[PDB]
Formats: structure tokens, C-alpha cells, sequence
């Protein structure tokens, strides 16, 4: 789901690439911990 | 919320006043393609009456 | 040829913690969590 | 012949269940003849007799 409209509501998780045996998991748009996004985000993500 | 009598010759309770909705599980519901199925398709339940 | 007399020393002290540590945890690492009545191992999401 | 390993069902996943057609056969819902293989093939192709 490449969008945040997109990507609402239930998705299906596989555990150990095993196809028969799945889990629903809800879908967030997740945002990375360390981004560049405005300079001092920048410059920790730089630092790190 | 329907009110859900229950039946013969279907062995569950249901309900006459309108249609179910089956969305499947991976599918959004509320997407605008959802959503207008969902406008469009509710000239139906006239029609299974 | 002046880094000889050190990397004599990193050899010797890598055979005394290889000796040492095998004599304290040999063995030890083979009893992980499993689910009664099968083979997959049970871990938590992000646990390895 | 039905072959499930325990040995790999972790206990709460909940696999498919069946969705296949109960697609029996004449020829094998009663004993086979050629006395009822010419009868089945005889009332396939519309026949009355
Ligand atoms: C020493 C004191 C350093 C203080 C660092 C600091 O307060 O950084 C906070 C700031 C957070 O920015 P961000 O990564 O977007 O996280 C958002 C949630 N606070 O992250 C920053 O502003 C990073 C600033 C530190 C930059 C490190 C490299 C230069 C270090 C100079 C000293
Ligand atoms: C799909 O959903 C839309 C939105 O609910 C439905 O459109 C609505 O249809 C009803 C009846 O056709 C409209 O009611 C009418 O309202 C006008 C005043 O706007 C009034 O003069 C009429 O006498 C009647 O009360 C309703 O307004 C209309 N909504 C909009 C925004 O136009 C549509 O019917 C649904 N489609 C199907 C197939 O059910």
C-alpha cells in the first residue's frame, strides 16, 4: 500500500514464510525514527 | 443494528429488512472504491424485497 | 615489522579466552523455547 | 490419504478449510456396469428412453 489513504484498515502477516498460517495485524503509515525532515532531524540522523 | 427473527429453511436468525454486506478481510471498507459500491448497490434491497 | 610484538599478544590472548571460554560455556547453548508438541521455536515479534 | 504433520501446526493460525465441489460421479455413486456406463452416457447427451 504505497500511500496513506492506501494504507488503512487490516492486512494479513505469514509467520516463517508459511503460507497456511497467518495472522492479522492492523496497517499504520509508519513514520522512521531518524529522518531528514527538517535540518535538526537532519543532523542527529547524521550524527548517529 | 437489525433485529434478527429467527427461521426455517435458513437454520440461522435473520433479518427481512435489508441486505448484508460481505467485505472481505484484506479489504478496506470506507475506500472510495468501497464506498461508492456501497452507494451504487443499495438499490438492491428494493429489488430482493 | 614493530607491530610483530602486538600481534604475538592478540594471538595469545585470543587462546586463552578461547580455552577459558569453552571450559565455562561449553555446552551450554543447545535448550531454546519451544511449543509443546512441535518444532517452532516461540519467540515475540522482534526477538531473535 | 489424508497426511498432516503435528510436528508443524503451531497451535492458532487457523489454515483454509475446503472450498472444493461435491462433484460426484454416476459411475461412482452406484456400482459400475457397461450396462450403466451406456445408460449414463445415453441420458448426457439428452436422450429419453
Ligand atoms: C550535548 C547536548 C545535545 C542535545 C541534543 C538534542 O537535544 O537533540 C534533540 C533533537 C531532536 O530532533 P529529532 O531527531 O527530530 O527528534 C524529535 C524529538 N525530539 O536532535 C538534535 O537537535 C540533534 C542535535 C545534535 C547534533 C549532534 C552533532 C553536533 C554536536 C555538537 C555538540
Ligand atoms: C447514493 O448516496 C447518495 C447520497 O446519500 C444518494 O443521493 C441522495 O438520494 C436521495 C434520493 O434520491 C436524495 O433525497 C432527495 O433530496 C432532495 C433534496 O436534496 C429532495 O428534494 C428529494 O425529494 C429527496 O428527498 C438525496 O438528497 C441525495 N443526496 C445527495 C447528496 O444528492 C443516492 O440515492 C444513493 N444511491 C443509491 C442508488 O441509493
Amino acid at each position: 500500500k504505497m500511500t496513506e489513504e492506501e494504507c488503512r484498515g487490516y492486512y494479513y502477516v505469514y509467520k516463517d514464510g508459511d503460507p497456511t498460517q497467518m495472522e492479522l495485524r492492523p496497517r499504520q503509515w509508519i513514520h522512521n525514527d531518524f529522518h531528514f525532515d527538517n535540518v535538526l532531524s537532519a543532523m542527529m540522523s547524521l550524527f548517529t | 443494528k437489525p433485529v434478527f427473527i429467527d427461521d426455517a429453511n435458513f437454520r440461522r436468525q435473520v433479518s427481512y429488512q435489508h441486505a448484508a454486506v460481505h467485505i472481505p478481510t484484506d479489504i478496506y471498507e470506507g475506500s472510495t472504491i468501497v464506498l461508492n459500491e456501497l452507494n451504487w448497490t443499495s438499490a438492491l434491497d428494493d429489488v430482493f424485497k | 615489522l614493530p607491530l610483530f610484538h602486538i600481534a604475538l599478544l592478540v594471538l595469545f590472548m585470543v587462546i586463552i579466552y578461547a580455552i577459558i571460554g569453552l571450559e565455562l560455556f561449553k555446552g551450554k547453548m543447545h535448550k531454546t523455547c519451544y511449543y509443546i508438541g512441535t518444532d517452532i521455536v516461540a519467540t515475540v515479534e522482534n526477538e531473535k | 490419504i489424508p497426511t498432516i504433520n503435528l510436528r508443524k501446526r503451531r497451535p492458532n493460525v487457523q489454515n483454509p478449510k475446503s472450498q472444493e465441489p461435491v462433484t460426484l460421479d454416476f459411475l461412482d455413486a452406484e456400482l459400475e456396469n457397461d450396462i450403466k456406463v451406456e445408460i449414463r452416457n445415453k441420458m448426457i447427451d439428452g436422450e429419453s428412453g
